[PDB]
This record gives structure tokens, C-alpha cells and sequence, in this order.
């Protein structure tokens, strides 16, 4: 908000801000409707104090109230705060937008791709004997992700049934100018 | 009684609950900062995790509720082991209860409560363990208990072995008080005091 | 009754001789849930807990949440080496295929003689020895948030079943990439719980 | 130093300008292109 | 040790000891150990099931407070029968124990 | 043997090898052993059947 | 004013207990984040709280001091104010919805339709 | 003294088995624990079940009761045995059916209180002689409203 900084001429050059993933953790096998209500008004309570000065992009991920397959779509109308009504009404929604768990983005031109990251950690969740946990490792990782133009290498743990009809979204067709993970 | 009871009943336990962690009665190990424990509570206040002190406030605060009708006082009493002495009084006033809306307000003044509670007991000296122990005391205006088994009271449901094991459950008997902030809310006008010495 | 070989021995051991699990045809449920009302009316004498615990089962009888493992009827048919255990689902409210279950548009798992001629003759016929009826415990007997939640315990589950299945599998086909879940797809091995769990989540999903 | 020599060279050292709370400095526009462009790719149904 | 007073008298000493109790008992005609018979913890189970089975009337009671007979003096069970008399400004008490500070402890060293 | 042996329910292969050495086997239908065999391609499908073969006659021992 | 901010902020933090930050006293005065950096201040100067400083480093780093005997990188410091001021040792705050009608000093760019 | 004379009866009759069960004078598994109820606590109450010592108690708390004029302490001393050392000393003694019977009930509670926080003892090893009239006492409740007001102190060692 440019209240800490204070440097204006600095922080007015954020124009939006991204939430890749995991805004609410907990475990799905032991909770009820009022913990999630909470964790979502509690949310709420972020979302309107921020909304008002930077636009925001909601991006769910693999803990979130939504499904667990890659492909998420976004969360619902619902499960927001009452006050934010006038923010679901279709139209404004350059200051506030619910995007899928995958996305290019054209940001003035500039293509640039997200992800929640449940690609390269179901990758990670196997032991291959050969190849000879750091960062350089998730790098070429992502990488080799990038030039196999297949973003989900892993059908069965990651991808769910009926993903499209003779044309995978997954295989990619055109290269972006930043990979987000 | 529609929607008063159910905020007693999370104030009184957020009450018990600040008491047992600041006085040092239980290891705060045991205790979490938590928010939800079956009711939205108005502040991330410690909750133990264990079973059986967990019904055994539920059943004292159940009590303790359905008493209400005729009760104007609840003290938690903080009590020695190797003496049966009173060494903390924390009372809690009713006068009147205001008996027979805006939940955040409310919730908002459980909180100012709770917080001049917490910057009261933080200003007391280290408690140590090893049966530095609690008691609890109420006051009553007009009620007898230990009285109602002179029939064999005869169970057909749980209800009547609730009341039955509630009115059986209380024996009769017989310094710097410092006040602090209550509810000023309407339908919950509450008061608060303290002992010590 | 508890068998102690030794007063040195603490723990006792489940001696039975001609139990009522003792029988040609029967289900594993009955065994199971003779010996849990045994152990409890052994270790503590507590009448209560034992009725909270048939009640129980009853109501998740009653309801579906059953394997389905220990609810069927093994008939034996020839080719003797008679090695073909068909199994009989809880009937048709008959004698229905486990793939009639599998393709489980409806239930007909009915609180009804199975359960009945089952589980009250062997429970009455040790309860009147002490002089109690287990026959009156059963007479007795008879919003977008939880349902995203109950859709994501389901399918947490069915991904669990999944993964299971599929490195179960592995020991043949030695693989983890695809296909895999194509070969775990057509196990149907009739000896795996795991298995009816599998089946009765994906039709669950189907509807 | 101590956090009280820091606070009296920061805080009393403050400009207290800019701050006119009339007309304030807007945001950068950024605009996601593909937001009703077409052929939303993950979009299933 | 500790004295008895200034003025005290004493009675006749006990019949019984700590080995030849459970001897006499059993000579007297009842069994050394009464084990625990089968008890309903919950008294609204009860519902009168110990009638009889196959001619035998069995005896089976509950735990709890309600149903439990009074202590008798002399084989009279003495009970209040007048109706009570409420007094204003009265005090009570809390009777059952809360848990113990090792047990707790206990519990949690556990890591359950 | 096994039945004179032990005393189980089932009688089977998996059953007996699951009960005496604590190791679970699939088991496929007729049909999809004959679908897997005669695939021209996906060599895992012989494998699979090869492999399930020879853990049955190796359990047998 | 310095007088009816003082008056507000003893008021919020001894009659309705709670901890007080300069986003209250900017909404309240409706004035900006230095002048309300220097009100809290100056009512630090001329005690029965516990104030809790934020230092802004270089490189566009934030971080709170809670031993207040040994800030790091004391040179490459830019800033440092004093962020709230809390009655208790436990900080926890609470957060509710703020109608910053006049109180904003960044707008975005749209407008709500 | 109509009420008085029976509640006190009985609640020496309690105290006494309380007395003689809580310690080692008495083997347990000699006393019913699960049936009988004192003054409605909720509590277990233990009686003894062999009647020699029951007709025992009973005959000399009568005796002690029809000369309570002229007595004023009524004390059960707990002699140790191969050293008749008094080890334990409890001491008893010197309106509405109602308010004796409430004070009775709180006495109960207090000696209950009092005698489950007590260390274990060795089994055979003390015995229990009653008397009529490096300190730890222990001060429990007693009757007030009553013009007999019975006090409750305890000693050790
Ligand atoms: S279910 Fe079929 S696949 Fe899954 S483990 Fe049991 S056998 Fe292997």
C-alpha cells in the first residue's frame, strides 16, 4: 500500500498482484465447514484492505478448496466475504480475477506462464536410480519441462480422465517469455 | 437463552482456559493457540488438547449455564495441595444477567475482557507446578442441591440423568481485590473482579 | 474364554473350541464382531459399551458403509477341486453378482434376515447365559461447502486407491509410467478388500 | 547504537511531504490481454 | 510417636487381622474374591432387562449414583423424608477431581 | 495339501500365498490375459504376463 | 494536533484494551504516514506499554526488531519508526474492515462501477 | 436431637469404614465399593461385608453415642505393628433434618478429599485401636450450624 517504503515514486510501478497458490492449509480427512469459513473471512479481510489500491490475480494449488488434479478450475462465487459482491459482478474484473490453476498470462504483450507447482513436486515424489532436492536441480527440473514442451511428464499422478479430446492442453504449443512456478 | 447461551458458554471457556495456562496449573505444552474448538472464538486464545479436561470444563460450563437461572457469582478458586488454602479468587459477576444481535460487538468486548484479563495475570509471578492445583465456587440466590435423589429418580431419558447428575455433583460450603473490565453490551452484562493473597 | 499357560503370562489368549464361528457358510463380519463383544465383556463387564458398539455396527449396516468383503455368501460351485467361491451380495431387496454392485446404480443392502439370522442367534445364544436380549437393542433401531468437502474425502480417496493398486501392480509389470494404471485397471481379485473399496469409489463417482 | 538513537535520527528527521491524501499518485495500468480475448485453454467443463 | 492426650481410655482390640480376614470370610459362607459381575455403566440401559432367561432370574444392577441403595445402620436404610428447605445466599462446591499434573505430562511424553 | 494343512476359507493361489508368505498377487480374467498376450506392441503387457507366470509357479515352490 | 491524538490513543489503549497502530490514528486524524510517524513519536517522548519498532533496511527489505540490542547492518538503515504500541507482551492483532474514503494516499487507476 | 442422633450414627458408621479401608488395617476386596452411597456423593463409598466386624462398629458407636454427654473426643488411633507406635491419628467430636445434613455431606467430602491424596502403605503392617477422651495436621470442615459443632483435625508422624 505504500505505507511502510514510502517511496511512491517506487511501489505505484506494481500494478497487480499474483497468488500463485496455498492461501488456506489444512489436512481434507479431519475438517469442518467452520474452519474453512474462518480461514476465508480471514482472507476476506486482506482482500478488501488490498483490493482498493493494487489490482490482485487468485491462482488456486494443490491445498487449496479446490480440485486436485492440475487442471484446477478457479474456486467459486462463493466462499468470499458478503462485502465483496460488488467486486462478482462481472464487471469489474481487470481490479480482481479467478484464473485456472495453469495460465498465460499477457501482461502488456509479455506472455508469461504460471503454475501451482504440482507438477514438478509429483515429479520430485519419485526416486529415479539413475541421474546421478537443490535448487539447481529443480531448475534443470523445469528446464527439461520446458524443452520437452509436455508440462505434465507424469500422466497418472498428476493429470485426471477426460483432460480433452484429441487435442492435450498440457503439450505446449507456443513458447512463453517467463515459466512461473 | 436462544443466543446468550452459546456466547457464555465460549466466554466462560476462553475464561477457564486463560486461567489454567497463565497460572501455570497444567504445561503449556499441552496447550495450542487455536481459534475453533467446535465454536468460532472471538481470539487466538491457548486451548488444551486433552480429553478428559476437555468434557470435564464442557460438563462444568453446561452446569454451570443451566444454573445460571438463579446464579449471580462464579469464582474459579486456585488453591494449594500441601494446604488447603486460598491463594487466587477469580470472580466473575451476574448481577441480574440482564435476562430474559451484533455478534461482532460482542465478540469485540470478550476480547477487550479477555486482553485486560491476560495484561492482569501478566503482571503475577511465576506459578510453579507440582499441585498448585484449582478448585471452582459459585453463588447462588435461592437453590438447594444434594436433595433430589429421595425418590430413586426413576431414568427414562438423558435429559433426567443429566439433571440428576448436575444437582449431585455440588457439595455446600462455607489480600488486593482488584477489578477489571466487563461486558457493557446490552443482553450481556457482565462483570469482572480478583483476589489475591 | 482367556487362556493364561502361566501365572507368569499377562496377556490372556482368545481360547475358543466350537464357537458359533465355527460353520460351513458364514461371514467374516459375525467372527470379528463375536470376538470384539467377548473381548469387551471380558476386560471391563460393561453391558453399555457392548450395546453402543452393536448399535453401531447395526446403524453402519443399516446404512452402507460396509466392505462388502465380509458380506458375502461363497457358494461353491463345481470346476472336484471345487475352487469357484461366488459371492452373494445381501440379496436383491435374488442372490445378486458383486458386478451388480460394481455397476452400482442402486443398493439393496437391506437391515433383514442376513443381518437378523446372522448376528441375533449367536449373541442371544451367549447373552441368555447371563440374562440379557440383544433383540430389543436392535428394535430400537429402526451446505455447497460439505459437499465440495465431501467431494474432495472422495476423491483423496479414490487417488489412494490409485496409487495402491498401481505399485501393487508394479511387481509384474515393473513399470510407473503409463499403462500402468491401464494393467491395475482389470485386477479383480475377489481376495482384496482393496479391490471392492475401488470399485464402490468409482461408483460412487459414476453417479 | 541503541533502537532510541535510531528512532530520534529517522522519526525526527522526517520530511512529511507528499503526503497530500487529495490527489495521490495512480497505479501503473497493466492489462492481461487474454482475460475475454478467447479460447481459454484450461477451462473444462 | 504421636500421644494420645492428657485423659484417654481404649477398647477392645478388633477380632480380625490382615491374613485371617479373608479366611473368615470364606468359612462364614461367602466366596473369598467377589469378582464383578456384569454391570450396565449407563443407568437409562438398564430398562429392567435381568427379569429371567429359561427360569433363572439374574440379578444385574448399574454404577451410577441413582441407582445405588443407601448405607444402612443396623439393616434399616436411612434416608431424608422431610422437603428440603431452600436458604438464600448459599455456596457450593465442585466434587469431582480434576486431572493430575503427571498425567498430563505422561500423556504428552507419549507423543500419541 | 493346503487344505489338509491349514485351515482358510478361500482355497486359492493369492489366498494361501497372502496367508502363509504375506504377499498379495493381482489377478487378471482369462480375457484380459489373452488381450494382453496377443498385443502385437507394449512389450509390458508380456512382460506382465510373463512375470505373473512365473510368481505363480515360483509360489507354488 | 498532538493533543486529541494522544487523548484517542491513551484512551484506545487503557479504557478499551487493545493494541494501537499508525493506520488507526491516520484514519482517524486523516492525516499521512509521517505526520502520524511523528505523532507516535512524540507520544513515545514526555509508561506502561510496549512499543514494537520496524526498521526498513536496503535492498527493499522490512523486518521487525524484538531483542532492540543488536540491529544488524545499521548503515544500510533508511528508515525506522515506531509501528504500534501494545499493552501485552503477546503482539496478535485484529483486523476488520476500513472505509477509506479520503484516507488513501495511492489510487488506483479504475474506479468502481 | 431427633435427626442428629441417626445422621451422626451413620456418618461415624461412613468414617470409619472410609477410615479402615483407605489404609492397610483391612485387606481390600473385603468391602463393597460399587453399591452403597454415604450422603448422595458421587463418590464410592466402601462398607465391609463380613458382619462380625459390622455388628462390632455398630455396637460401639452406640456405646459411644448414649454417653456423648459426658465425652468430648472421639479419636481412632493407628497403632504399627513390632513397634505400637501411634503412626496416624484422626480426631472427631468436640435446627433443620436439613443442615445437619448438609454439614455431614461436606465432612464427608472433606475426609474423602483428604484421605484419596494419601501415601500408599505396606499391607500387615497396622492396626487400628479407638479411643475416648514433628507434627503435620490438617484442618477439614465441620459442623457450624448445630450447637455440638464438631471440629476435623488430622496429624502425621
Ligand atoms: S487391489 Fe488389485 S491391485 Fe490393488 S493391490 Fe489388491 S490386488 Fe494389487
Amino acid at each position: 500500500m505504500g505505507r511502510i517504503n514510502n517511496k511512491i515514486d517506487d511501489i505505484s510501478l506494481i500494478g497487480r498482484l499474483l497468488i500463485c497458490g496455498n492461501s488456506v492449509d489444512f489436512d481434507i480427512k479431519s475438517v469442518n465447514k467452520d474452519e474453512l469459513m474462518i480461514s476465508l473471512t480471514e482472507f476476506s479481510k486482506f482482500l478488501h484492505n488490498i483490493l482498493p489500491s493494487i489490482s490482485v490475480d487468485i491462482m488456486p494449488g494443490t491445498n487449496d478448496p479446490s480440485d486436485k488434479s492440475l487442471p484446477q478450475q478457479p474456486f467459486h462465487k462463493s466462499l468470499f466475504d458478503k462485502s465483496l459482491e460488488s467486486y462478482f459482478n462481472g464487471s469489474n474484473k481487470e481490479i480482481l480475477n479467478l484464473v485456472t490453476n495453469p495460465y498465460e498470462f499477457s501482461y502488456n504483450g509479455v506472455d508469461v506462464l504460471a503454475v501451482s507447482g504440482k507438477n514438478i513436486n509429483d515429479i520430485c515424489k519419485y526416486v529415479i536410480p539413475s541421474n546421478d532436492d537443490d535448487i539447481e536441480h529443480r531448475l534443470d527440473l523445469m528446464e527439461c519441462t520446458m524443452k520437452w514442451q509436455n508440462i505434465a511428464p507424469t500422466a497418472p499422478d498428476t493429470l485426471w480422465c477426460y483432460p480433452y479430446t484429441d487435442k492435450d492442453p498440457f503439450v505446449l504449443d507456443k513458447w512463453p517469455h517467463v515459466y512461473i512456478v | 437463552n436462544r443466543w446468550v447461551e452459546k456466547w457464555l458458554r465460549v466466554y466462560l471457556k476462553c475464561y477457564i482456559n486463560l486461567i489454567l495456562f497463565y497460572r501455570n496449573v497444567y504445561p503449556p505444552q499441552s496447550f495450542d493457540y487455536t481459534t475453533y474448538q467446535s465454536f468460532n472464538l472471538p481470539q487466538f486464545v491457548p486451548i488444551n488438547r486433552h480429553p478428559a479436561l476437555i468434557d470435564y470444563i464442557e460438563e462444568l460450563i453446561l452446569d454451570v449455564l443451566s444454573k445460571l437461572t438463579h446464579v449471580y457469582r462464579f469464582s474459579i478458586c486456585i488453591i494449594n495441595k500441601k494446604n488447603d488454602l486460598c491463594i487466587e479468587k477469580y470472580v466473575l459477576d451476574f448481577s441480574e444477567l440482564q435476562h430474559v444481535i451484533t455478534e461482532t460487538e460482542v465478540f469485540d468486548e470478550f476480547r477487550s475482557s479477555l486482553n485486560s484479563l491476560i495484561m492482569h495475570l501478566e503482571k503475577l509471578p511465576k506459578v510453579n507446578d507440582d499441585t498448585i492445583t484449582f478448585e471452582a465456587v459459585i453463588n447462588a440466590i435461592e437453590l438447594e442441591l444434594g436433595h433430589k435423589l429421595d425418590r430413586n429418580r426413576r431414568v427414562d431419558s438423558l435429559e433426567e440423568k443429566a439433571e440428576i447428575e448436575r444437582d449431585s455433583n455440588w457439595v455446600k460450603c462455607q489480600i488486593k481485590l482488584t477489578s477489571l473490565v466487563g461486558s457493557d453490551v446490552g443482553p450481556l452484562i457482565i462483570h469482572q473482579f480478583s483476589e489475591k493473597l | 474364554g482367556f487362556s493364561y499357560e502361566s501365572p507368569s503370562q499377562t496377556l490372556p489368549i482368545f481360547d475358543a473350541k466350537g464357537i458359533e464361528t465355527v460353520r460351513r457358510d458364514g461371514i467374516p463380519a459375525q467372527q470379528k464382531i463375536i470376538e470384539k463383544c467377548i473381548r469387551l465383556l471380558f476386560q471391563t463387564k460393561d453391558l453399555s459399551k457392548i450395546k453402543k458398539y452393536l448399535q453401531n455396527e447395526f446403524f453402519k449396516i443399516q446404512i452402507g458403509k460396509v466392505s462388502a468383503q465380509d458380506f458375502c455368501f461363497a457358494k461353491e460351485v463345481k470346476l472336484y477341486k471345487e475352487r469357484i467361491p461366488y459371492l452373494v451380495v445381501k440379496g436383491k431387496q435374488r442372490c445378486v453378482s458383486p458386478e451388480e454392485f460394481l455397476e452400482g446404480e442402486n443398493l439393496e443392502l437391506d437391515s433383514e434376515y442376513y443381518i437378523n439370522k446372522i448376528l441375533i442367534p449367536p449373541l442371544d445364544r451367549l447373552f441368555n447365559l447371563i440374562g440379557i436380549n440383544v433383540g430389543n437393542w436392535a428394535q430400537e433401531i429402526v451446505t455447497t461447502l460439505s459437499f465440495l468437502i465431501k467431494k474432495l474425502k472422495r476423491q483423496k480417496e479414490y487417488q489412494t486407491l490409485k496409487t495402491v493398486c498401481r505399485t501393487c501392480s508394479y511387481r509384474y509389470t515393473s513399470d510407473a509410467g503409463i499403462e500402468n494404471d491401464h494393467i491395475a485397471s482389470k485386477c479383480n481379485s475377489y481376495d482384496c478388500p482393496v479391490f471392492y473399496s475401488r470399485v464402490k469409489a468409482e461408483r460412487y463417482l459414476r453417479d | 547504537l541503541h533502537m532510541d538513537a535510531l528512532l530520534t535520527k529517522f522519526n525526527e528527521d522526517r520530511s512529511l511531504q507528499d503526503e497530500n491524501l487529495s490527489q495521490p499518485r495512480t497505479r501503473v495500468r497493466i492489462v492481461d490481454d487474454n482475460l475475454y480475448n478467447k479460447s481459454n485453454p484450461f477451462q473444462l467443463c | 510417636g504421636l500421644r494420645y492426650g492428657k485423659r484417654a481410655f481404649v477398647y477392645g482390640e478388633p477380632p480380625f487381622g490382615y491374613q485371617d480376614i479373608l479366611n473368615k470370610l470364606e468359612d462364614e459362607g461367602f466366596p473369598k474374591i467377589d469378582y464383578k459381575d456384569p454391570f450396565f455403566s449407563n443407568p437409562v440401559d438398564l430398562e429392567n432387562k435381568p427379569y429371567a432367561y429359561a427360569g433363572k432370574r439374574f440379578e444385574i444392577s448399574s454404577t451410577h449414583v441413582s441407582t445405588r441403595i443407601p448405607v444402612q445402620f443396623g439393616g434399616e436404610t436411612v434416608s431424608v423424608y422431610n422437603k428440603p428447605t431452600f436458604d438464600m445466599f448459599s455456596s457450593w462446591k465442585y466434587a469431582l477431581k480434576p486431572p493430575t499434573y503427571d498425567a498430563v505430562q505422561k500423556w504428552y511424553n507419549k507423543v500419541p | 495339501a493346503l487344505r489338509s494343512d491349514v485351515n482358510l476359507t478361500q482355497y486359492t493361489i493369492e489366498s494361501a500365498a497372502f496367508n502363509i508368505l504375506h504377499k498379495r498377487l493381482p489377478h487378471f480374467s482369462f480375457e484380459s490375459l489373452t488381450n494382453m498376450w496377443n498385443a502385437k506392441k507394449s512389450t509390458t503387457e508380456l512382460k506382465t504376463v510373463l512375470n505373473y507366470w512365473l510368481s505363480r509357479a515360483q509360489i507354488n515352490i | 494536533m498532538d493533543q486529541k491524538a494522544s487523548y484517542f490513543i491513551n484512551e484506545k489503549l487503557f479504557t478499551e484494551v487493545k493494541p494501537v497502530l499508525f493506520t488507526d490514528l491516520i484514519h482517524h486524524l486523516k492525516i499521512g504516514p509521517s505526520m502520524a510517524k511523528k505523532l507516535m513519536f512524540d507520544y513515545y517522548k514526555q509508561a506502561k506499554y510496549n512499543c514494537v519498532v520496524i526498521c526498513c533496511y536496503k535492498d527493499q527489505t522490512i523486518k521487525i526488531i524484538h531483542d532492540l540490542s543488536n540491529i544488524p547492518q545499521q548503515d544500510s538503515i533508511i528508515d525506522c519508526f515506531i509501528y504500534a504500541f501494545n499493552p501485552m507482551d503477546s503482539f496478535i492483532p485484529y483486523y476488520d474492515i476500513i472505509d477509506q474514503k479520503d484516507c488513501l494516499t495511492i489510487k488506483n487507476s479504475y474506479e468502481l462501477k
